[PDB]
DNA sequence: GCAGCCACGCTGGCCGTTTTA
DNA sequence: TAAAACGGCCAGCGTGGCTGC
């Protein structure tokens, strides 16, 4: 379902790419403007820079209002596609979040305040029981730290566990800022409004306490003082003894963040 | 369903007069022992630091919503427990039993408050520090206690269930007797006001009434009736009928009449005593604020 | 003296004197419950102990109790139902006894019933009671067998 | 008929007697009324509704209407379904109207679419409609809902979903090769699923006739759907929840938390004037008719008023090609004797000012900018704009000016120079600018003004400071009888009744809007010769600066901005440069 | 060569064991 | 000492192999 609308969606994407990017003649560039990122990017071999009017200038927002609406739903249709041409060659605020911007693409700016330091991550646990292949290698990464399968195919049973191997792997490294809100658009009378941020990967430590910025327009929600807040909170009662409950709050994702201002 | 279900109504105990018993109690904190629980007693002091007023669950109404019937759990303690899927007739000998959720229109609640009594700091001891005591109110008699007011307060004295055998006290109320009757709540009033009218040099009478107990400083007493009297008030300003006269001087004056206008007038304070939130944030008791 | 008060001149009777402070807050305990069936009409009794009470090292008998037997409800009573008010203090010696020069230290005795509340902090006492010492020192799952005194 | 188990309504009677409501409205409310256009207001609001694309209603329809009174009571303790039938036969009714032209706005898509206060409130009002009042305290963020669940599985990964319970979310055993032979492990995602929008605000109320503060939990629909610090009337209905004991396990405390669930908001991110606007512009006696109907409370110092006014219509913000950025800012004291009402003259200034900030002295710190201050609830550090931030864009209004700390006024040089704000510590080294009027008032050292005397020896002012503001005004005593006696008489009638001129309350403070961008004054050649006229006839005083130059010329074009006046004139100069003379020539003693 | 009975394997429910407040 | 969660113990159901018709 999903993978055959997003299927769809990136091979005409990678059509896309595969296509003019810029119109622009031969004083200056012709063609192939993507195509000369990525052997830029061979020069540099860092990353992608992409424009919100040259993905939307082939299918005449069609495909951009494709893109804009579930992108955390074309993540790795998006990365595949990008994998396939690699080996084939070799602005609003926080008020305008709501539910329905999940998945979505909208760009906010702000105000810097309160950086953090480096950390780096997982996404790759290699966790095995004590049987002898101990050499499996969760594709999970979920935003949990459930490192061992329960079924592996080993004598050993899903009880049967060990720790995850922290030296056969590929981690990244991120902060994790707190952006505030102008304070030329706040009105009287009113304090300022916080919003979390993250940033992810190459694009570390770009920030700056006390900058405007435009910001990728994905957002997502992290799984969680919330107790008794009130609000209806739901359980993991699943269908058929007595698991935990949960309330969550807006959060925000980014891969491309210029500084700009 | 059981009639304690449905009941709608309350009962009252009622205390008897010392009159008759003189015919045929004043008791302080210390008095208190921890002794007397299960019995009747009557206790007066100082109503402090009144709580708000919130519902109390009574009783827990369980629809079945498979067979159709009414499981019902009554709560007397503090907490509970949740029960099972549901308890109906039907339910049960059955494989698919059903799913209940508690309801707040079938549940009944009870009206439930409490709040502080100091002691009376005259029948405190010359080296001891005086004590408090919670005195849990409900039902029609809720919101009706002011703090900070000499009341007569009669009661039965209970325990509450909970270092392993500790067991703290309170009282439940059962009579309010409030000394000190509140005004604003004409006739006696022009009763005596007509007469203080028809007296003859009346203004000269009031303000020398005034606090009369010092000597001279008539000219001073009628600032104090003028400041007593105040009471003043479209696109611009209203009027603030409010006066304030300074006082500069010594020493004989020096708190004799300081005191004294809250007396006939109030809250005194000096200048330690009350540290920059004092006069103008704690932890919310049972009932941020 | 408090001073040589420890490993012996323990496990007796105990005469101390001292100065009275920082007396704590009065709670009462209960001891023999009253209990009423409904259907028997009949009271019932059960006691608790815990070892300020007992002065002797017997099994402790704590939960409220309620449908022992048959399935009668066992309603509690109250009034018939005894209690006894509890207090602890602190008694440090006098300061002029003490030795060269040092802070002085201290102990503490535990009261009973009709004599809660006679020690303000700050006045002069004579205490004659027990050296009771109570608790599982260490043995329990680092220094213990904290003591106190009774029998006052 | 139709029933529901819990209840005692019907879908029928309840569908045809609001339709009946809806059908029947003949403004019984004025029959009621005695009267002291007679259509239904659901035809024209309805149709409203309609041809525009775009629930919840008062109560004087339902009262003076007849029918329907049972209807009050259904929805007064069931608000739960009434609405969403009512909603249904509505759109039941968008149904009936539109087989009219059968094309009608896409009719698919349209058609998917207080007495007493909470203290006197009893707990028996389990379900009931309350009417209440206040003003609202704070805001938290938005707090997601799941309404639709989302799961997955493991063996060629079904994704099949199931939506939100009232109270919580099940999920079979086995999907892939169905809910049999167990063949592997459901996968749940909890970020395909769908939500919703919720969050809660806490109010205060203001008990008209100790003090509490109530909550509420708005949705989707009302998200900002109320500001902070408003005077709004709150609609709702009451709940009750229990809660957890410790947070962690199921043993529910007694005593349930109770909640408000809010209906409607009375919160209120029922051209053309121009041309008497125009009509009061071609007045000549403009300068007198608009500076005197400013303040009716004193009858003189019309050159302040003047240059009040002036304040608002404050130069000409030119930036050069490479460098300049001149603003338009200019920045007038006033000080003198007492008994002058002065501080109500700068209040009122302040209610003149759309966005007036009204300071005094030795409460401020340079620590009116950077209110850096820690958070409650996140439990961090959060960085704050100042008071002069809230300035930005207008005049500010400052007391005491002589009474200033260290740190405050020394601030100001920033300001009246750059007008920026260097914000450079550990948490953000950033700066930024914030424009204002700054206007201020003080108090001499001696209690009456003597002659003779230095203006600067007796201000507590510096004087770099000093000659940096635009204009310096006095304020003396009078020893007259007539203006005391017009002074007493003015007040008097003032004071008395507790309250032939053209008054424009609003006219002006439209006037100065809409001359704020629509205005260009230009100062072009044929005053320039006139300026360097009267500037060596300036210059002549000495024992005169580039800096009363810069004052000439930015209060030459502050007067050419009044009266719609897009160039400069040769003459509104000769009282321009007046106006600075008149404070020089009190500089003589 | 086919059907019924017995033996072995798999699935579901209840009781026992462990830790926090 | 009580309550909650997970594992072990006990009970019920299904499939394959062996025996009889």
């Amino acid at each position: 379902v999903d993978d055959v609308t997003g299927e769809k969606v990136r091979e005409a994407f990678e059509q896309f790419l595969e296509d003019f990017s810029v119109q622009s003649t031969d004083t200056g560039e012709v063609e192939k403007v993507y195509r000369a990122q990525i052997e830029f990017m061979k020069i540099y071999d860092l990353t992608i820079y992409i424009d919100y009017q040259h993905l939307s200038m082939r299918e005449n927002g069609a495909l951009a209002m494709a893109i804009s609406e579930q992108y955390y739903r074309f993540l790795p249709f998006l990365q595949k596609g990008l994998r396939r041409v690699v080996r084939k060659y070799a602005v609003h605020r926080i008020r305008d979040i709501r539910s329905e911007k999940i998945g979505s693409l909208l760009s906010i700016s702000g105000t810097v305040t309160r950086t953090s330091e480096v950390r780096p991550e997982l996404y790759k646990a290699s966790f095995t029981c004590d049987m002898c292949r101990a050499i499996v290698d969760n594709v999970e990464q979920s935003f949990k730290y459930t490192e061992p399968t329960f079924c592996p195919n080993p004598s050993c049973e899903n009880r049967a566990f060990w720790t995850l191997n922290v030296t056969r792997s590929r981690f990244l490294d991120w902060q994790k800022v707190r952006i505030q809100e102008n304070a030329n658009e706040i009105p009287t009378g009113s304090m300022p409004r916080t919003l979390d941020v993250i940033l992810r990967g190459d694009s570390v430590e770009r920030a700056k306490p006390g900058d405007r910025c435009k910001f990728t327009g994905v957002e997502i929600v992290v799984p969680d003082t919330q107790l008794g807040l009130p609000g209806v909170k739901p359980s993991s009662t699943l269908d058929t003894s007595l698991v935990r409950d949960l309330t969550y709050k807006i959060s925000f994702l980014a891969c491309h963040v210029i500084s700009i201002g | 369903f059981p009639p304690n279900l449905t009941r709608r109504y309350f009962l009252y105990f009622k205390p008897l007069s010392q009159n008759c018993a003189r015919r045929y109690k004043p008791l302080s904190v210390r008095q208190i022992k921890g002794d007397f629980l299960g019995q009747l007693i009557t206790v007066r002091g100082i109503i402090t630091r009144v709580s708000d007023v919130k519902p109390a669950v009574e009783v827990i109404a369980y629809t079945c919503d498979q067979c159709g019937y009414e499981v019902f759990q009554e709560v007397n303690s503090r907490t509970f427990t949740p029960l099972s899927e549901c308890t109906s007739e039907e339910c049960s000998q059955n494989q698919t039993k059903g799913q209940l959720f508690m309801s707040t229109r079938a549940s009944k609640f009870s009206a439930f408050q409490e709040c502080k009594i100091q002691e009376l700091s005259q029948q405190v001891p010359v080296g001891h520090i005086p004590r408090s005591l919670n005195i849990h109110v409900n039902g029609t008699l809720v919101r009706s206690l002011s703090p900070g007011d000499i009341v007569d307060v009669t009661g039965i004295f209970l325990p509450a269930p909970y270092a392993g055998l500790l067991t703290e006290t309170y009282l439940e109320a059962q009579f309010v007797r409030q000394h000190k009757k509140k005004f604003a709540s004409t006739s006696d009033v022009e009763e005596r006001v007509m007469e203080l009218i028809t007296s003859g040099d009346v203004y000269n009478r009031l303000a020398k009434s005034i606090a009369p107990e010092i000597y001279g400083n008539l000219d001073v007493k009628k600032a104090l009736l003028l400041l007593l009297v105040g009471g003043v008030d479209g696109d611009g300003m209203k009027i603030r009928g409010d006066i304030n006269v300074c006082l500069m001087g010594d020493p004989g004056v020096k708190s004799q009449l300081l005191k004294a206008i809250c007396k006939i007038s109030g809250v005194y304070t000096t200048g330690k005593g009350s540290s920059g939130v004092g006069l103008t944030v704690m932890k919310d008791p049972v009932t941020m604020i | 003296s408090p001073r040589t008060l420890t490993a012996q001149h323990l496990n007796k009777l105990v005469s101390v004197e001292g100065i009275v402070t920082k007396t704590s807050l009065v709670r009462p305990k209960l001891i023999r419950s009253v209990h009423y069936a409904a259907k028997t009409g009949r009271f019932h009794y059960r006691d608790y102990t815990d070892a300020t009470t007992t002065l002797t090292t017997r099994i402790p008998t704590p939960i409220y109790p309620t449908e022992d037997t048959e399935g009668n409800k066992l309603t509690t009573e109250y009034g018939y139902s005894t209690f006894i008010d509890h207090q602890r203090i602190t008694v440090q010696e006098m300061p002029e006894m003490a030795p060269a020069g040092q802070l002085p230290r201290s102990i503490d005795v535990i009261l009973d019933d009709d004599l809660v509340d006679k020690t303000k902090p700050g006045d002069r006492v004579n205490v004659v009671g027990v050296f009771k010492s109570l608790g599982a020192g260490g043995m329990n799952q680092l220094i213990g067998f904290k003591t106190l005194i009774l029998g006052n | 008929l139709r029933i529901i188990w819990g209840t005692n309504v019907s879908i029928q009677e309840c569908t045809t007697n609001f339709r009946n409501f809806l059908m029947s409205f003949k403004y019984k409310f004025r029959k009621i009324l005695d009267e002291r256009d007679e259509e239904l207001y659901y035809i024209k609001q309805l149709n409203e509704m309609r041809e525009l694309g775009t629930l919840n209603l008062d109560a004087r329809n339902l009262l003076a209407y007849k029918q329907t009174e049972d209807l009050y009571h259904q929805l007064l303790n069931y608000p739960q379904e009434v609405i969403s039938i009512m909603d249904q036969t509505i759109k039941d009714c968008m149904v009936s109207l539109i087989v009219d032209n059968n094309l009608d706005y896409d009719l698919d898509e349209i058609e998917t679419k207080s007495c007493k206060g909470m203290r006197e409130l009893n707990p028996n009002d389990i379900d009931k409609l309350i009417n209440l009042k206040g003003l609202v305290l704070r805001s938290t963020p938005v707090i997601p809902d799941m309404k639709v669940a989302f799961f997955k599985c493991n063996v060629c990964d079904h994704t099949m979903a199931v939506e939100i319970d009232r109270g919580v979310i099940q999920e079979p055993a086995r999907c892939e090769r169905i809910d049999c032979n167990e063949p592997n492990s459901m996968s749940l995602i909890h970020n395909r699923c769908s939500f919703a929008d919720k969050q809660v605000i806490k109010l205060q109320e203001t008990p008209d006739f100790t003090p509490h503060s109530i909550s509420l939990c708005v949705y989707d629909e009302l998200v900002d759907s109320c500001r902070a610090g408003d005077r709004i009337e709150v609609t709702g209905t009451f709940r009750s929840i229990p809660i957890r004991a410790n947070s962690r396990q199921r043993v529910l405390k007694s005593l349930y938390k109770t909640y408000v669930d809010v209906v409607h908001v009375k919160k209120v991110l029922i051209d053309q004037d121009l041309a008497k606007i125009r009509e009061v512009a071609a007045r000549e006696d403009l300068y007198s008719l608009l500076a005197r109907s400013i303040a009716p409370s004193i009858y003189e110092l019309e050159d302040v008023k003047k240059g009040i006014l002036l304040q608002l219509f404050g130069g000409t913000n030119k930036t050069f090609t490479k460098g300049g950025r001149y603003r338009g800012d200019i920045n007038i004291l006033l000080c003198g004797d007492p008994s002058t009402s002065k501080s109500q003259i700068l209040q009122y200034v302040h209610k003149i000012t759309p966005r007036g900030v009204y300071t005094s002295g030795k409460g401020s710190s340079a620590v009116l900018t950077a209110y850096i201050t820690r958070d409650v609830d996140t439990k961090q550090l959060v960085l704050e704009s100042g008071a002069l931030v809230l300035s930005d864009g207008g005049v500010c209004c400052i007391d005491e000016f002589d009474k200033m700390s260290d740190s405050t006024r020394s601030v100001l040089h920033e300001v009246m120079e750059q007008q920026t704000i260097s914000i450079a510590k550990a948490g953000i080294i950033t700066t930024l600018n914030a424009r204002s009027s700054i206007l201020a008032s003080a108090n001499p050292i001696g209690s009456r003004y003597n002659p003779n005397l230095p203006v600067t020896e007796n201000i507590d002012l510096p004087p770099p400071l000093l000659s940096r503001f635009d204009l310096v005004y006095l304020v003396l005593d009078k020893v007259d009888e007539k203006n005391d006696r017009e002074l007493a008489k003015h007040l008097t009638n003032l004071y008395l009744e507790d309250k032939d001129d053209v008054l424009p309350v609003e006219f002006l403070t439209m006037y100065i809007s809409y001359a704020k961008e629509h205005i260009h004054p230009i100062i072009t050649e044929a005053a320039k010769t006139e300026l360097v006229r009267a500037y060596v006839g300036m210059r002549k005083m000495g024992d005169a600066t580039t800096r009363q130059l810069e004052s000439m010329i930015r209060l030459a074009e502050a007067h050419a901005k009044m009266k719609l006046k897009n160039v400069v004139e040769l003459e509104d100069v000769q009282e321009a440069v007046r106006l600075i003379r008149s404070a020089i020539k009190d500089y003589a003693t």
